[PDB]
Parts: structure tokens; sequence; C-alpha cells
């Protein structure tokens, strides 16, 4: 079925530009539209969309209503324009989801076997890779519970195309691209560091509080397995590298004789060339 | 009568449908509508663009349902904004996007109904990332040749707009035509996050996952060193000696800066060893 | 349980937890091989049996206490040196 | 009822501009490939992601885009003329033996001609090829076409029948590849037979050297 | 080279072949493929030249 | 039961659509039909016929779209 | 911002390209460039490289509608058709004549040594040439002494039939046996056969023969193109026909094919031979 999904920096921008539409007048919960999806493949990919009027009553939470003859009657349109583009489910700002968002994909399931449902972000912030997606089954429950339909995070990822970055990629303007082989690498390993250890911290005090509170989740058991995996190295104290420790200098072995060898004769070509044409043009000029 | 130079402000999510609904007819060229609001002479806004049906038999002034644009007001008023229609766009991928013999006859109709109908051409082609390319014009009448032919007031808006003038042909539409001037209104705040989705998701993806050892190392020295008689030949070549060769010539470059650049690729992923780990 | 690693094990550490003779360490460490649970081969010059990956199952109390013993310890490690990267690095960056 | 419809949602498939074929050449690089249009010019284009191994081949057709020319799937061949070829036959056998003469002409093609395809093992252990090509000529009597002829649809329902009047073409005539695209599709038939009739005048001889029509004759 | 691109972007630039000179200044113009052209002055090298 | 004359009308109406696409057949075209099926890489299966053109120009469409494979040998 | 504008002319023009065929250096900063459709372009070069991948005659990538000089061939990506498929065997022992050792003696001289040897040739001052044309059919002869080298000798033979370059557009053409002959001086050791050039070596002016004058032309335009490898590397030309009496006389003349090797009549020596082959 659905894998992961492609997002593109328009289509969600139809749910930026709509968040200025009912944002002025209002009021309560937030931009909700319906999905068009591009699939050529299990990759799942979007293109345009079209954002239809929708409301969330609070007292009320299981309240939601669609506007489906904006939805059957635009779908003949974007349709004819475009004979592959077509509604693979719907989407929301959130930035979370209440218990009501059950109802909102099962009455459209008649429209896509399977509806997708992506959360965005309107204005970003933390912590990372924006917006989300999530996907609807039913895996029941171990415990009994009568069948239980809860949406499965759906990895999502921005997509280019041809002839979209005219206009958006221009805007900008104040970007230094990249540089790729220098500050590039280096600067995503002072973050690797941050993001790397700060979900571990947060992850680890909420493990931590499961057994104080918040039982389930127990989880189980994918918690512990893959920090298992994890544990191939741990790395403790202190490394365990008796192996890797000969092994470590020894991948940085031509690493910095090669580094010794191109600086010795790109010496060589630096500042000979460079002493012949500055003598050249210093002392036969005066 | 008095006629000021127009500044026509385009929203980002109007910028959408113009390079993305021309993209869907690439090769073929497509017919738009623009939608907006005329605040003044001097000023225009485009608040909106929407996508109508490409013509595989060419571009005509029927290719426009007027029960597609009814059904659309419609929807626009259930939607947060239902703002008055304004002018026409379309793609010409195939070419220099210029104003087509199709593109004139369906400018005194547009004209007619609306009062501007701002003639808005688009292509991909001309470049990917860093160029506005598009294109736009406004009619002037061809009546008017009796009276002053030379508008605007406020000038090099479009006397810079003029430059680089575009080869011929395209200025060679500016017989009864002159072209308007294209600014954005700030969107900054889409803007900011535009940049940020585009650059985080092109940022080894949580900017962790991304951060033939020796071997390509031992296929860099062949760049490393293999590469460096014929490069160090150019020195013994600029001796002639002496001096029946023409000169100068400089062989200095590219591969010096490329192999410092080739250490410095392969000493900060070496640092991966020391900056991961501990 | 441990930490490890301490990976490669020795026949005497099995023939006192497992219990079993020497000869038949073979067929039992060999049997966990296809069952899945290590793939750690064994080193038979001294006869000391050598682990590969793991395997997890279930967690204690106490599992979780000694996850933030050994768990974040790697986050306080790294993180530490971390920034003695960003601090002397940064000046070459600007 | 409902099928009326899908044929109308084919409708919109339709409004799909087809591409353009072309030829492969070689390629520079992973990156850049040369390829040839039928037309003749060349384009050193790149690929787009949905493709396979299968694309790049030896030289195989292809198809490319009408933007970026990029090849989206690769068609094997198109023959008009196949069909008109496809259809000859010829009956015996029985009425091939019932001609009355030569009695031994009768037993010179059946077992050069429709042997091979039911007994292939006779010839290769003895060690004795079958011949490649035969010429028979008249009029001494008829049987020129006819003792040929009959044989030539008794190997199987395989034949390809060849008339001289495709050979000559036209100005500056492109049926030089017709000739390969006529035997192209010959060997579409296994075993192949191949005729010619009427040589006397697509086979023009160069002992007077005439106008260049003789030279193309040749080629 | 950006700029001197945009002015051989749209067709390119050709090559011809001058069978004939004028004093008019127009000069014949012929490609082998494509039939022989005329053009005004242009005027650019010496006309000694040509 | 009595459904069946109203799709008779959208039938009607989008045949007034290929009216329009039917002025007019506007070039001849050599038509040459092939059956072949292309695994992806989910499943996509269809009839689709190599075209020429008389031009010297050879192209690829799908199997037409009116006039079904019924009529002809290429 | 300078080194983001490396980033602009390297992004110009990225894809598509087509193919087109260099002429010469006018000047600098330009250069002319013939189209693969044969009309020649006047382009402006790329400012990187201006010089080394020039060369007077290759076939450079242009883009589709500016048809910018960019990027040559290494060379090369060659051409269509195919080389080689020679090397199936078995075909003819060499042992036949080598009882003689007389007629062996002038073969093993005029064979392997002029295929790669070199100190040899300038010290006694001999310029070998490249030039073999076969004559004399009947009998057959030729190809079976082609195979036969293939025992000899391993080198790439390129086999095209003299109709083979013929098409519908003559600007293909020149550019067909240019790839062929450069493939030649490129790759060593290189053996190029065509059977029966005779057939192009009409001369006829009409129009609609142009074409095929225009192929006797491409035929002096290789011929042209034969001089080049001189001196010395790197080619083989073997060429054959049936009846050289409408072959041109330059042709045939000395200083590009210097040795005319005719085959016998079968006659009575051939007889006994051509008996014992087929039993
Ligand atoms: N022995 C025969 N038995 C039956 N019919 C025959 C016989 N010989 C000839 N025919 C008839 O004569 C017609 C021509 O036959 P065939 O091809 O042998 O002669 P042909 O090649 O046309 O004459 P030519 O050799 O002068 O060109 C056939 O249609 C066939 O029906
Ligand atoms: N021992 C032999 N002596 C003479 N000819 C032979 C011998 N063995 C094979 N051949 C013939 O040589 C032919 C191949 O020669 P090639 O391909 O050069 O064409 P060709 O004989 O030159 O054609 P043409 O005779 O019309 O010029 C084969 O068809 C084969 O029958
Ligand atoms: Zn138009």
């Amino acid at each position: 079925a659905v894998q992961k999904v492609v997002v593109h920096p328009l289509v969600l921008l139809s749910v930026v530009d709509h968040f200025n539409r009912i944002g002025k007048v209002g009021n309560q919960k937030r931009v909700v539209g319906v999905l068009l999806g591009s699939w050529q493949k299990k990759v799942l990919d979007v293109s345009n969309s079209f954002a239809v009027p929708f409301d969330e009553d609070d007292k009320d939470d299981s309240v939601w209503f669609l506007d489906h003859d904006y939805l059957e009657n635009m779908y003949g349109m974007f349709k004819k324009v475009n004979a592959r583009e077509r509604i693979v489910g719907w989407y929301h700002t959130g930035p979370k989801l209440h218990k009501n968002d059950i109802a909102i994909n099962e009455l459209m399931k008649r429209y896509c076997p399977n509806s997708v449902l992506v959360i965005i972000d309107v204005k970003p912030k933390d912590l990372g890779l924006p917006t989300e997606a999530y996907i609807s089954v039913e895996e029941v429950h171990d415990d009994g519970t009568p069948t239980s339909k809860t949406f499965e995070h759906v990895t999502s990822e921005i997509g280019a195309e041809e002839a979209e970055e005219v206009g958006v990629e221009h805007l900008l303007r104040d970007i230094k691209d990249t540089t790729v082989g220098t500050l590039s690498q280096r600067i995503t390993n002072q973050v690797h560091g941050l993001k790397g250890l700060n979900s571990k911290l947060l992850d680890i005090r909420s493990y931590l509080e499961k057994v104080a509170t918040g039982k389930l989740p127990i989880n189980h058991q994918i918690i512990y397995q893959l920090q298992d995996v994890f544990n191939l190295l741990p790395d403790v104290s202190l490394q365990e590298f008796v192996k890797a420790f000969y092994l470590k200098t020894n991948d940085q072995m031509v690493v910095v004789y090669l580094a010794s060898l191109i600086r010795s004769v790109v010496a060589l070509h630096n500042l000979i060339n460079n002493k012949i044409a500055n003598r050249d043009a210093e002392k036969k000029e005066g | 009568a008095v006629d000021t130079a127009e500044q026509v402000y385009i929203s980002s999510l109007a910028l959408l449908k113009m390079l993305k609904h021309g993209r869907a007819g690439v090769p073929m060229e497509v017919m738009g509508l623009m939608l907006g609001e005329f605040v003044d002479d001097y000023t225009v806004r485009v608040i909106d663009v929407f996508a109508m049906p490409q013509s595989g038999t060419g571009v005509s002034v029927e290719a426009v349902d007027p029960v597609f644009q009814a059904k659309m007001l419609d929807m626009l008023k259930q939607t947060g904004r239902p703002e008055m229609v304004v002018g026409w766009y379309h793609s010409h991928p195939g070419f220099g996007c210029w104003l087509s013999g199709v593109d004139i006859n369906t400018q005194q109709s547009f004209e007619a109904l609306s009062e501007r109908a701002v003639a808005v051409v688009v292509d991909p082609i001309q470049s990917v990332k860093g160029k506005v390319v598009i294109d736009a014009f406004r009619l002037i009448n061809a009546n008017m040749m009796v009276l002053g032919h030379e508008p605007r007031q406020t000038t090099s808006n479009l006397g810079h707009l003029n430059k680089p003038s575009i080869q011929a042909l395209i200025h060679g539409l500016n017989r009864h035509y002159y072209s308007i001037t294209i600014n954005y209104r700030k969107n900054e705040l889409e803007q900011k996050m535009l940049l940020n989705l585009h650059k985080k998701s092109w940022m080894e993806g949580l900017t962790l996952q991304d951060y033939v050892v020796k071997e390509m190392l031992e296929l860099a020295k062949n760049y490393n060193k293999a590469v460096e008689e014929e490069d160090k030949m150019t020195p013994e070549q600029l001796a002639i000696k002496n001096v029946g060769k023409q000169d100068p010539k400089r062989h200095l470059e590219e591969h010096v800066d490329v192999l410092m650049t080739s250490n410095i690729v392969q000493c900060l992923a070496a640092m991966l060893d020391t900056v991961v780990f501990k | 349980t441990r930490p490890a690693n301490h990976r490669q094990l020795t026949f005497e550490e099995i023939a006192k937890s497992a219990k079993i003779t020497v000869n038949e360490v073979e067929l039992l460490v060999m049997k966990a091989l296809s069952v899945g649970l290590v793939k750690g081969s064994i080193d038979e010059v001294d006869k000391r049996v050598h682990m590969t990956w793991v395997q997890p199952r279930v967690l204690d109390l106490q599992q979780i206490k000694g996850m933030k013993d050994r768990l974040e310890f790697w986050c306080t490690d790294v993180k530490s040196m971390e920034m003695l990267v960003e601090h002397q690095a940064h000046d070459i960056l600007t | 009822t409902k099928q009326y419809e899908k044929s109308e949602n084919d409708l919109k498939a339709l409004q799909s501009v087809g591409q353009i074929v072309g030829e492969v050449l070689k390629q520079l690089t992973e990156e850049k490939f040369i390829v040839k249009a039928t037309n003749g010019p060349r384009y050193v284009v790149g690929c787009r992601r949905q493709l396979d191994k299968s694309k790049l081949k030896p030289g195989t057709r292809v198809a490319l885009d009408m933007t970026t020319l990029t090849i989206m799937r690769y068609l094997p061949r198109e023959v008009d003329p196949l069909v008109y070829n496809m259809s000859h036959e010829d009956p015996g056998n029985v009425s091939y033996s019932e001609i009355g003469g030569l009695s031994e002409q009768i037993r010179e093609l059946r077992e050069v001609i429709e042997l091979p395809l039911t007994n292939p093992e006779l010839f290769q252990r003895v060690g004795i090829i079958p011949p490649k090509g035969c010429l028979l000529y008249g009029p001494p009597g008829t049987g020129k076409t006819l003792l040929a002829r009959a044989v030539a649809s008794q190997l199987d329902c395989n034949f390809l029948k060849v008339v001289s009047s495709s050979i000559v073409d036209k100005y500056i005539g492109e049926s030089a590849r017709l000739i390969r695209e006529m035997f192209n599709y010959a060997r579409d038939h296994q075993p192949c037979i191949i005729f010619m009739d009427e040589i006397d005048a697509i086979g023009g001889r160069r002992f007077s050297e005439g106008t260049s029509a003789d030279r193309e004759i040749q080629r | 080279l950006r700029e001197e691109l945009q002015l051989l972007q749209e067709q390119g630039s050709y090559v011809g072949e001058v069978v004939r000179a004028m004093d008019k200044k127009k000069v014949l113009v012929k490609v082998h493929p494509e039939g022989k052209f005329v053009v005004d002055v242009d005027k650019n090298i010496d006309i000694n030249d040509v | 039961t009595h459904e069946l004359q109203a799709m008779k009308d959208k039938i009607k109406e989008n045949s007034e659509k290929i009216k329009v696409n039917k002025t007019l057949p506007y070039l001849v075209s050599n038509v040459i039909e092939l059956l072949d099926v292309d695994p992806n890489d989910s499943q996509r299966k269809g009839k689709c016929a190599v075209i020429k053109t008389s031009t010297r120009q050879t192209y690829f469409l799908p199997v037409i779209g009116l006039v079904d494979a019924e009529k002809l040998k290429p | 911002e300078f080194l983001h504008a490396q980033e602009e002319v390297k992004r110009i023009q990225s894809i598509p390209l087509v193919i087109g065929q260099f002429l010469e250096a006018v000047d600098q900063n330009t250069a002319i460039v013939g189209s693969t459709t044969g009309s020649n372009y006047y382009v402006r070069i790329l400012s990187t490289i201006d010089r080394e991948l020039l060369k007077p005659n290759a076939s450079v990538a242009l883009h589709k509608h500016s048809n910018a000089l960019v990027d040559v061939l290494p060379p090369e990506a060659d051409s269509s058709i195919m080389m080689l498929t020679s090397d199936q065997k078995p075909d003819v022992m060499y042992a036949d004549i080598g009882g003689m050792d007389i007629q062996k003696q002038e073969v093993r001289e005029a064979v392997e040594l002029p295929l790669t040897h070199f100190e040899l040739y300038k010290q006694i001052g001999i310029d070998p040439p490249r030039g073999v044309l076969m004559y004399g059919p009947p009998g057959c002869g030729k190809t079976m002494l082609a195979k036969a080298v293939a025992h000899h000798t391993t080198a790439a033979f390129i086999r095209v039939v003299g109709s083979e370059f013929v098409q519908k557009y003559l600007g293909e053409g020149p550019r067909m046996v240019r790839d062929v002959f450069r493939l030649a001086k490129e790759n060593a050791p290189a053996i190029i056969f065509i059977d029966e050039i005779d057939a192009i070596a009409t001369k006829r002016f009409d129009a609609q023969t142009g074409a095929d004058r225009e192929v006797q032309r491409i035929l002096l335009e290789l011929l042209n193109q034969m001089d080049g490898f001189d001196q010395n590397v790197n080619v083989k030309v073997i060429m054959a026909t049936n009846r050289a009496d409408t072959l041109d006389p330059a042709l045939l003349r000395p200083g590009r094919l210097d040795r005319k090797i005719e085959f016998p009549l079968p006659d009575r020596r051939q007889k006994r031979l051509i008996f014992s082959t087929i039993t």
C-alpha cells in the first residue's frame, strides 16, 4: 500500500495560503482540505490539491463536515486539465490529532481505497523536517479491544519537479550553496550530536517516566528492541575499541598520508609558479 | 487620458499555478486566467492563480469555458476569499514565450471584459532555479497612434524592464504592446518556511543520516599523483628555452585547488571518527 | 545484561552458566546461529565462542535504571567532546 | 451500459501526445546517452527515473520524449507491408508431386527444403550442409515458379513472398533498408524461405556501364 | 557569456556562404542544406576581406 | 430500468465533445497494430500500437480510440 | 558570489543537448560547428576550456535552442553498426604455403612487421604504405585470407559494404566515414575492410545522383582522411573489388594505395586445391 509520501512545496503552500483565507475570518480549528495525490508506484507523490471549507466543533468534539459539492465538480475541473491527478486522501495542519479524525477518513474511502492524511505545519518551529503523514489501517490490539482504527505514521519527504523551482527557489536568493566538501558536512556533525542526543535525552526521560506514570505504553516491545540494535557498540567505558584501536588510526593512515603528500606538491605548484610569475613582472618593470 | 505605469503584486500562492499548470502542458502551450484585485491605476495585485483546461488542438479564445468560471467563482464564495477576476495568462514552453497570433485576438476580447486584462506569458526552459523568467505584457491601443504613443510616466520601471530588451522578435512585439513590472509583495512568512522546508529536507534528512577508504585514496592518488606529472610538465613546458613559444599560459588551475578541496573532503570525513565517536 | 565488549566469550563461562561439557558447546552455540538469537562465529583455537549482534527480550525495572546508566552515558560523553569540535573549529568556519 | 464512459475515459488518455522514436548509438557516461532519431539528428539527452536496465542496449530502437527527449519505453519495430507477404499459400505435397515432371526435380527440393525442419539431424550427423540457394529458369516448358513455389509453403505455414516491384522503390529509393526490413521479418518466420522472381529486371548487369540506376541495382 | 548567450539563445547562430558581393552592402548568404539567403548591412569586419 | 436513457444523454453529450475532436481528422498516419504488456517495475496493462506519420517521423500512441482493433490489419 | 557564479555557468545548459560537428576555430571566444542536420553553426565557445578538446574536426554537443559549444566527445563514442565478428574460428591454416618459405618471407615482412614495429622503420628510412588493393576475382580468394589474418594476429576489423553509409540525407554521410577512419588512428592495431567500393566510383553529375556523387566525394573525403594517417600511426586499409574498371585513376595511384595485389585467375593451379578443400 502506501509506504512513503512525497510532499511538494507547492501543494503544501496550498494549505498555507488557505491559512490566510480563513485565518482573517477565523475562527476556531484549523485549515483542512482534500488532497490530490499522484500515484505512479508504491511511493506516493502529491502535486496539487484543493482546499475545502471545513469546521470541527469542540463540544461536539466529534462533529466534522467536508463540502462534497466542492469535492465533486472541482474534481471534474482538475481532472479535465490534468488526467493523472486524482484524490488520494485529505490533509490538515494539526498540529495534533483529536480522536474525531477517525471518521474523516472512513467517510471518503468511497473516493479512494485508502485515504492518506497529511498533517502539515504553517509555522516552522521544531524539530526538523516538518509536517507529518498518516495511513489508515486496523491493527486491532493484543489486549483484546474491539477492532481499533489508529493512523500509523508515514514517513514524509520533500521532493522537486521540473519548472517548479523557477519562482520558488528564486525568491530566497540569500542561501549559500552549498558548499559541499568543507562546511556542508561539518555543520551536520555539530547538529548530528545536538539533534541526535537531544531526542536521546527527551526519550530516556520519558522512558524513566514509564515506571513512574504513563504505563501503558509498555510499549511494547519496539522500544528496547531497536535500542538493543543500537547496542552493537554501546559505546561505554572505555569504548571497547581494543580491537578497533589499531584500526582507528589505520583508517586515518592514508588520509593523513595523502594530506601530507598532496600539500607537498600542491605547494610545489603554488610556491614555484607564484615566485616565477612574480619576479618576472616585479623586477623587469623597474 | 491619464495613464500611469502599473506595478504587479504577485502572491507566492499565485506563483505556484503559473509554473505548475504550465508544467502540466509541457511541451504544448496552455491558456490560464489571472485572479486578483485592481487597487488603482499605478498598482495592481494578483492574489490567486488557477488552472484552466489545456488545449491539445491549439490555444483559442473559446478554450476558456464561461460555466467553468461561473462554477469556480461560486466555489470561491464558500472558499475564504471570493475575489473578482482580472486577467489572463498562457504558457509558451516551446519558445521564448512571446505573444502569438492567438494571444492578440484574445486581447481585445478580454480587455473588453475587464479594463486591463494583463497578458502574462511563462516558459520553463530559460532557466531552472535562479531566474524569474516568466513574462508579462499589456496592450497599448493602436487607435492611440493619433495621440501620444509613448506611455508611461514613471519611466524606468519600464525602461529597466526594457533591459535586456530580450533579442528582437520579443521586443518586436513592443509595437502595440508594453510590458508590465512584476514585484513580489512580501509573503516572507511563507517564504521563510519555503527556505526552511527546502534546506532541511536537503540537509541529510535528519542532518544525521549521511554522518573505497584507502582504495578511494588509491583512486584519488591517481588523481593526486598520475595527474601531477601531466600538470607538472607544463612548468617544464613554460621553460622554452628560451623563448620561442607564445606566452603567457597559466596551467596552475584547476587541479591544484581541486586536490586542495579533495583533502578537505577526506580530512573532515575522517574526522567523523573523532567527531561522531566521542 | 553486561555492556560488554567483552564480546568473545570463553567456553568455561558457557560451561559454568549453561553447565555443558566442552564437547557439546559446538552443538549448543551453533544451533543458536540457526535460531537467530546470535550470529556470532565461534573461535575454536582457544575454544572461545565469539558473539555478534544480540537478542533483546522483554524488560525489567532494573533494566530501565541500567539503561539510563549506560545509555545517557553515551549522550553525556559524546556531546561533551562534541562541544570541543564546535568550540575550536567554529573559527575556521565563521 | 457503463462501458461507453470507459471509452470516454480512454479519450482522456488519447489527449497524450505521441513520443518520437530513435536509434541509440552508444553511451559516453551513465548520465549521457547518444540517441539518433529515424529522421537522422543525434541527441545527447538525460534520462528519467522510471526506465530500467533493458533500455541501454547496443543500439536498439527506442522512443524519445517530446521535451526532455528522454526514453520512456522502447518499441521493437513497426511494419505496414508485412501482412501482404504473410498471405501467400500453395498446396502440396501431392499437388507438387502431381506436376508430372521432372520426376527427379520433385525429389530435389523435397529433401532440400521441407526435410531440414522435420529431420535436421540427418544433415548434421553425416556432416553435409543443405544448399543455401537455388535458381530456377525457363521456359523450356513450364514449372520455373511452381517447382519452388509448392515446396515453399510445404515446409510449414512459414513463407515470405517477394515481388520484384518492391525493389525499385522511388527516386532516392529507401528500400535499401526495406530489403533489410523485409528480410528482417523473413527471419521472424522460422525456418525462413526467400523468393526472388523475374530478376531479369532488378538484376541489372554491369557489363556495359549504364546510368546510375544500374548502380543502385547493385546496392 | 550569459548575456552573449542570450543573443545566441533563440535559434543559435548559423554559418553562411556568400556567392557574390554587392556594392549596395546587401550580402547573399547560403547554407549548405538550406537555400540561399540575403541580408542588409551587416557591416563588421572590413569589406575588403569579404 | 429507466437509467439506460439517463446515461444515454451523457454519452451523446460527450460524443459532442468527440465531434470537436473529429474536426478535422487533420493528417494521415500509417497504422501498425501491436499488443505488448510492460511489467512495472503497480501493474500497468493495456494494448498499444506503434503509429507512423507520412512526414517520415514515427510516433507511439495507445490503441484507438475510437474505432477498436477489430479493424484492421495494419 | 564568484564561486556561486561558477555554479551558474556549470548550470547552463544542463539538459537536453544535440550533437554537432566541429569545423574550425576561427578566433577566440567563438568557433563554428556544423549541426547534425548539416547546417554549420557559428557559436560562442564556453569560457572554461577553449583549447585542448577543441580539435580541428570533432563531434561536439550543442544545446537544443542555443546550440552552445560546451563539451566534445572523449573521443569517442564511435558510431553505429559494429566491428569484429571475424573471431568465431576456424577458417584456414597458413601452413599450406609453409613449404615454400620464398612466398612467406615476403608475406612475413608485409604483414606482422607492418602491423606493430617502430625502430626498424626510421633506421632504414623506408615509409611503409597502407595500401592494399585486391582485384582479380574470380576466383573468390579474399575473405579467406581475411579471417586467416585473424588467426595470425588480433586486431579490430571494420567490415562495411560500399553501400552501407548511403542514407536519405547527405549531412550524416561525411560524419560516418570520418568516425570510421578516426577510430583507426585512435585504436591500434586497426584494420578496415570495405567490399567493392567500385559502386560509388560511378561518376554522375545529376542532382538526383548528386548524393550518389556526394558519396563519391565522401570516398574522396575519406581519401583526404587516409593521408591524415601519414605518418605513420595508424591504419591498415585492405580494399577488394570485383571490377576495377569503374575505379578512378587517383584511387589506384601510389602515395595513398602503393600496393596492388592482383588475385590470380584460378586457371589450372587453383583447380586441385579447391577440390581438396571442399571434400
Ligand atoms: N504440371 C502442371 N500441373 C498443373 N498445372 C500446371 C502445371 N504446369 C503449369 N500449370 C498451371 O500453369 C500456371 C503457371 O505455372 P508455372 O508458374 O509453372 O508457369 P510460368 O512460370 O507462369 O510460365 P513461364 O515459365 O513461361 O513464366 C499455374 O497457375 C498452374 O496452375
Ligand atoms: N577454399 C576456398 N577457395 C575459394 N573460395 C572459398 C573457399 N572456401 C570458401 N570460399 C568462399 O568464399 C566466400 C566468401 O568470400 P567473400 O565473403 O569475400 O565474398 P566473395 O566470394 O568475394 O563474393 P564475390 O565472389 O561475388 O566477389 C564464401 O561464400 C565461400 O563460398
Ligand atoms: Zn497562444
